[PDB]
């Protein structure tokens, strides 16, 4: 299958060779490849794949090393180590985890049923709350995770094929890819489930007013953040166009964005940005720092403080005059 | 009367700035750094990778005394004051 | 006759940028048009003077009804009307009164009035609604007292007149601009079901359909002659670019007619889906476009739009508060036209800057590879003038004749500057020399070894500098393109002999102002050239400092035809001329004393930036063409450097980036038109002197602290005293040369100032103290 | 989230308490960001940028606003109490 | 570190109010 390396996305085909089990045979094979020249100017990518078991714990490991040869010259290495578990049901904790999994499935089904039942009868608009978009997002993410898990755990046929002939290369890259996808989705889902806790922390006047202030100032914060992000992207595109070919840190637009965010933290080194351009180098850095710390950072505080002050004052006046 | 008492303060400030420029550009820091590198960072003997800044034993001090100290002490060039 | 496009190339940005710009301008214009429509949806449903505008002498010549009067003029007309009072249209009532009609007509014989035939035919004898002179005298007091048929349009100037010489000519000004949809979004008359948003949807539908159809025709139809490279050159042949746009417009016309007739609902969603699928198709087909057919597609789309605007639609028709509402709608119309002009300018700038963004990724890797296979570390770490020769004999020579990727494209060259003023070695000292001991520069000729002219001119000639392409710039001085040259040879074997001959024949030891080694590389896989320059400067005998410059560029030539840079440059020149003439007119309308206020200083900067960008791009094209023509003549005879082309390309790219940054900032500050979002920028303008004062105070305090630190630190070596205790409140570890090294400290101190502001960013929070207060004042008064 | 994403490659998020300490050190800006870029090219940088934006722009200013308002209210109340004897 | 700014902001507000109210009748 495809890989999506750094320079480009590479196909699943090519010229391959399966090595041996002993060191002498593999050394002879590699020497024969090197003698009858195998990597000429036409090569563009090289992959090395293998796997290990580590029977003490129950955890496979898949190793893939990639080397890219761009057309302009050079070598770009990358690596990928992934631990997996394909023999899950061994100990009692595995059965406990399976029970927790089916409980989670039942909970997701219950939430789906509740969502459909409440959206069907009343509140056909249903989206002016921000506590219902979170519910649908969580439900969608959990359903996608369940589907990925079902499609991943049941496709362990490659392990069965390998176990009947242990003198052949085992294909474990698809399982690693789907494990990575499942991990990302689960992390996002648990983050959103944790964020959902804000719906219930209202038990006194102190917590209610903070939530009111946040919900009231969200609109103004978004309105100013539009301009903030426009200016941020203007600086990012200027840096990408000017320094993008020399600095190794402005080579891509996203890298420019991340470099600016690191500059906010003070995690920048001035040598490279200066030696790349004697003029327009210091100007960019100085103007960015000044206009970002002296103007844009303080306007957020102004808006937040004004909103909090008016909210607190109006609740206090209403309560004291009733 | 503030303007009259302004020009005198600016003259005092510029005189002090000239004195400061004379002080800071005395080029004495370079000599101290150079001779510090001459005495400190120089290894005791090329057979041993150690200097005064990384002394660790009494024997190292004895090596330094009859060694880098006697080399730098009796050689850009410096004249002993007794 | 239809071909599925292949997933060739990587991606095309011209079509995507054009579609994105069109969608964005459509959205903004739709927002503005909705704001205007809601203003004139429920509401808004000098010509008048003090003459007798009524005729109440009629006996039994009136009825309870209304009337209307339609007039024409110089880009101005009128419409219907309906007014009443308390008499409720009394019989032959003399109502000499006029309302604020839009009848801004001229002093021409263009007027036709008629009442309502409520009941039977009225034979009323009314003179006219006379008006002679109130503010501008746009009419004449000439009443005819002529009557027409029942509700018939009475003739006028300044009962059976039904002839195509007059009946059809009525629509020459009545339905003329009511249906010319392109120039009709701001000509909607009341009592019409148009909404001024259906027009915007139809216009964006036409634009997207034109773009998609042209993209399909160039990127899918290639079964006749491949319609590319053979005869369909990117340059305008006058029989291909128009011949595709006109046909595309004609073929796509009926689907637009269907939607127009449906409007004249759910068609909004259908049009949105149609434009979405057309844009998706155009983007999918866009990947298979070389630049020539891409600019051909741009020109074809422009031609199709112009044909639709000027050729088909003109032939399609042949089948208290009142004193401020006008000002507000005029302001809205000005906003609309300015928005259209600005979006056109932004599209031109985006095409000028990001026209070729695919090479921007390859160039970085190419220059990194050239540095890493040239051992930049081994070259930047040499100080004496005797390791140059081993470095060349070991590194560079196996790289020039060492057949591998990035072919050579011309032999290298070594040019030296003599300075005629042999330098003297200096005491060790603090060094940091500015190498100011240089005087004049040698120009005479010398024989082998050095000066000994026996017969004629010297064997080592000066080789007078070229007029164009010089000034490498450096610590010692600003050099030029002249100097004593050595070609280093052609073959690897003879190159070593030349190198040792230069070693042992008194070439580089004595005078040697500079060495100036230079190279060029070609990468045909990505089609990028690279200018490599290696320089060693000798501030004093026995000392050198190194400089390396690898500049990757693309050889765009003026003779290549109608390139995208050429089109962007001419468009930028047109925009600069338009802005300059508008600014000059507006300035002349006020005469002197306009240099005050930033308002007249943000236009000169923009005009200068646009002109500089266009002229630098044109100069780069011309220089590239000249250099290529010079090099093509004889390859194994001359070097023909390409450094000036690289510098011009870098300058043009920087200018384009700066112009785009300015345009983006201008777009950012135009967000104030939302009522609740207008506060922000206003505060930033109202609290500026306070920020200036805070900045000045912080600068003075920083100067004082820096003086204290500099005087304290330069005392002695480590003693663990209170001086370092007080100085340890900054620069990480009781002093780090003010956080930027001293060699970097005497290099752009503005960068060190920015670094120190970044480190002590907690002081800048003082600015918040001002801003909050202002935000509490400006926001507290709008309510 | 950082534990579940980078908890096997970056050794600054290898443990939950280590994740907390690394998050506290991010504010001071002494984290490489080079390892978390290559650990996960997507959803790695997203976490970093979103965390920085929400810590520096939305949550510090809220503390400052609360302190400002409370200090001003306390001064006003104390001045009214003292000046009305 | 956010408590010095509270004092400075409050003093700035008081000074601005005093100057504005003094200028009104002068
Ligand atoms: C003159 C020394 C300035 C160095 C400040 C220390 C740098 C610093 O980072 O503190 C800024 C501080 C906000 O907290 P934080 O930025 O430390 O996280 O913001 C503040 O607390 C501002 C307080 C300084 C105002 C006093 C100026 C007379």
């Amino acid at each position: 299958s495809s890989h999506w390396g750094i320079i480009a996305t590479y196909s699943g085909a090519g010229y391959y060779l399966d090595l041996s089990r002993t060191r002498e045979e593999t050394a002879a094979q590699v020497a024969s490849l090197k003698k009858n020249v195998w990597l000429d100017r036409g090569t563009r990518a090289t992959f090395i794949d293998f796997s290990v078991y580590n029977a003490n714990i129950n955890l496979f490991c898949v190793v893939r090393l990639l080397v890219e040869f761009p057309a302009t010259g050079g070598v770009i290495p990358s690596w990928q180590f992934q631990p997996l578990k394909l023999i899950r049901y061994v100990t009692t904790f595995d059965f406990f985890l399976a029970a927790c999994e089916i409980i989670f499935c039942f909970f997701i089904f219950y939430y789906v049923v509740e969502e459909i039942l409440e959206i069907r009868i009343h509140k056909l608009h249903y989206f002016r709350s921000f506590w219902n978009c979170l519910d649908v997002v969580i439900v969608v993410l959990s359903v996608v995770a369940i589907g990925i898990n079902i499609y991943r755990t049941s496709n362990v046929e490659v392990l069965l094929q390998f176990l009947e002939d242990q003198n052949t290369f085992p294909n474990f890259e698809h399982l690693a890819y789907w494990q990575i996808q499942f991990n990302n989705i689960a992390a996002v889902t648990v983050f959103f489930v944790w964020i959902k806790l804000f719906k219930f922390i209202n038990f006194n006047r102190t917590m209610s007013q903070l939530s009111t202030t946040m919900s009231r100032c969200a609109k103004d914060l978004f309105g100013f953040a539009i301009m903030f992000f426009i200016i941020f992207l203007a600086y990012a595109q200027l840096a990408y166009l000017v320094f993008g070919t020399q600095v190794d840190d402005f080579s891509t637009f996203q890298e420019c964005i991340f470099t600016q965010f690191r500059i906010i933290l003070g995690d920048i080194n001035f040598a490279e940005i200066e030696e790349a351009n004697r003029v327009l180098g210091p100007i960019y850095f100085t103007t960015f720092v000044f206009f970002m710390f002296f103007i844009l950072l303080n306007m957020f505080l102004a808006i937040i403080n004004d909103t909090y002050s008016e909210v607190k004052s109006d609740l206090a006046q209403q309560k004291a005059e009733m | 009367s503030v303007l009259r008492e302004l020009v005198t303060y600016l003259l005092f400030l510029i005189v002090l700035c000239i004195l400061t420029y004379g002080m800071m550009s005395s080029n004495v820091y370079y000599y101290t750094r150079m001779m510090s590198q001459l005495f400190l960072d120089t290894p005791v003997s090329k057979t041993e990778k150690t200097n005064f800044k990384t002394l660790s034993s009494m024997e190292d001090f004895w090596k330094f005394t009859e060694g880098s100290l006697l080399d730098g002490l009796y050689w850009y060039e410096n004249l002993l004051l007794g | 006759r239809f071909v599925f496009p292949e997933p060739t190339a990587d991606v095309n940005y011209i079509v995507m940028l054009t579609c994105a710009v069109c969608l964005v301008t459509y959205m903004v214009m739709a927002a503005i048009l909705h704001k205007l429509d809601q203003l004139d949806a429920s509401r808004g449903r000098r010509f008048k003077y003090e003459i007798l505008v009524k005729t109440g002498w009629g006996r039994g010549s009136g009825t309870t009804a209304h009337v209307g009067i339609m007039l024409y003029g110089v880009d101005s007309r009128s419409g219907h009307r309906h007014l009443d009072g308390d008499r409720a249209f009394h019989r032959n009532s003399l109502d000499i009164f006029r309302i604020a009609t839009p009848h801004s007509l001229g002093s021409v014989w263009k007027i036709r009035v008629w009442h309502d035939n409520k009941g039977l035919s009225p034979a009323w004898f009314l003179q006219h609604v006379i008006v002679r002179d109130l503010q501008t005298a746009r009419s004449a007091f000439f009443l005819v007292n002529d009557w027409l048929s029942v509700e018939t349009e009475a003739n006028g100037g300044l009962a059976a007149l039904l002839r195509f010489r007059r009946l059809l000519v009525a629509e020459l000004q009545r339905g003329f601009f009511d249906k010319h949809i392109w120039l009709s979004i701001w000509d909607r008359p009341p009592r019409s079901r148009f909404t001024r948003i259906q027009r915007a949807t139809c216009c964006v539908l036409l634009i997207c359909l034109f773009l998609g159809a042209n993209a399909v025709w160039y990127g899918a139809v290639g079964d006749s002659a491949y319609s590319t490279g053979h005869v369909s050159r990117l340059s305008p042949l006058s029989v291909d670019t128009v011949a595709v746009g006109l046909v595309s417009s004609v073929v796509v016309y009926p689907v637009y007619l269907a939607i127009l007739f449906l409007f004249r609902s759910l068609a909004h969603g259908l049009s949105l889906l149609l434009v979405a699928v057309a844009v998706a198709v155009s983007g999918w087909v866009g990947a298979s476009f070389p630049p020539g057919v891409s600019v051909a597609w741009l020109l074809s789309s422009s031609a199709s739009f112009l044909a639709s605007f000027l050729g088909w639609e003109p032939l399609k028709v042949l089948l208290f508060l009142a004193k401020e509402e006008a000002r507000k709608v005029k302001r809205l119309h000005g906003m609309l036209r300015s928005l259209l002009v600005y979006m056109l300018f932004l599209l031109v700038t985006l095409l000028a800057s990001y026209g070729d963004a695919s090479c921007h990724g390859h160039a970085y890797r190419l220059q990194s590879a050239i540095k890493q296979e040239l051992h930049s570390r081994a070259f930047l770490a040499i100080t004496r003038s005797e390791e140059l020769w081993p470095w060349m004999a070991h590194v560079l020579l196996p790289y020039v004749h060492g057949n591998q990727s990035s072919p050579e494209l011309g032999p290298p060259r070594l040019r030296q500057v003599r300075l005629q003023e042999a330098l003297y070695p200096d005491p060790p000292g603090p060094r940091v020399h500015t190498c100011s001991a240089a005087g004049g520069f040698s120009t005479s000729d010398y024989d082998v070894g050095w000066e000994s002219p026996h017969n004629g001119s010297g064997t080592w000639a000066y080789s007078a500098p070229d007029l164009l392409g010089a000034w490498s710039w450096g610590s010692c001085a600003v050099y030029d393109s002249g100097g004593y040259v050595q070609e280093l040879g052609l073959s690897l074997e003879e190159s070593r002999d030349r190198l040792r001959f230069l070693q042992l024949h008194n070439w580089l030891d004595n005078r040697s102002r500079a060495v100036f080694l230079e190279l060029t590389r070609y990468s045909p896989a990505v089609g990028l050239h690279a200018a490599v320059t290696l320089r060693l400067e000798f501030p004093a005998a026995g000392r050198a400092l190194a400089a390396l410059s690898v500049r990757p560029f693309a050889l765009r030539r003026l003779s290549a035809g109608l390139s995208l840079p050429l089109l962007t440059s001419v468009c930028l020149l047109l925009f600069a001329v338009h802005f300059a003439v508008a600014e000059a007119r507006t300035w002349h309308r006020e005469g002197r004393w306009r240099v005050l206020r930033l308002g007249a200083w943000a236009r000169w900067l923009l005009v200068a930036l646009t002109a500089a960008t266009a002229l630098v791009r044109l100069a780069q094209l011309g220089a590239a063409d000249r250099q290529w023509t010079r090099f093509v003549r004889g390859r194994p005879r001359r070097f023909t450097s390409f450094d000036q082309v690289a510098q011009l390309s870098s300058a043009a790219r920087g200018l384009a980036a700066s112009l785009l940054f300015l345009l983006l900032v201008k777009a950012a500050q135009q967000l104030r038109f939302v009522r609740q979002w207008s506060v922000f920028g206003k505060t930033l303008c109202r609290a500026l002197p306070e920020l200036l004062g805070v900045t000045l105070g912080l600068v003075v305090l920083g100067v004082a602290y820096a003086q204290l630190a500099i005087l304290l630190v330069s005392s002695c070596v480590d003693s663990l005293w209170s001086v370092a205790q007080a100085l340890l409140v900054l620069c990480p570890g009781t002093g780090l040369s003010t956080l930027c090294p001293a060699e970097s400290w005497h290099l752009s101190p503005l960068l060190c100032v920015g670094l120190w502001a970044l480190r002590l960013w907690g002081a800048l929070r003082l600015g918040a103290v001002i801003l909050r207060w202002r935000y509490h004042a400006l926001r507290g008064e709008l309510y």
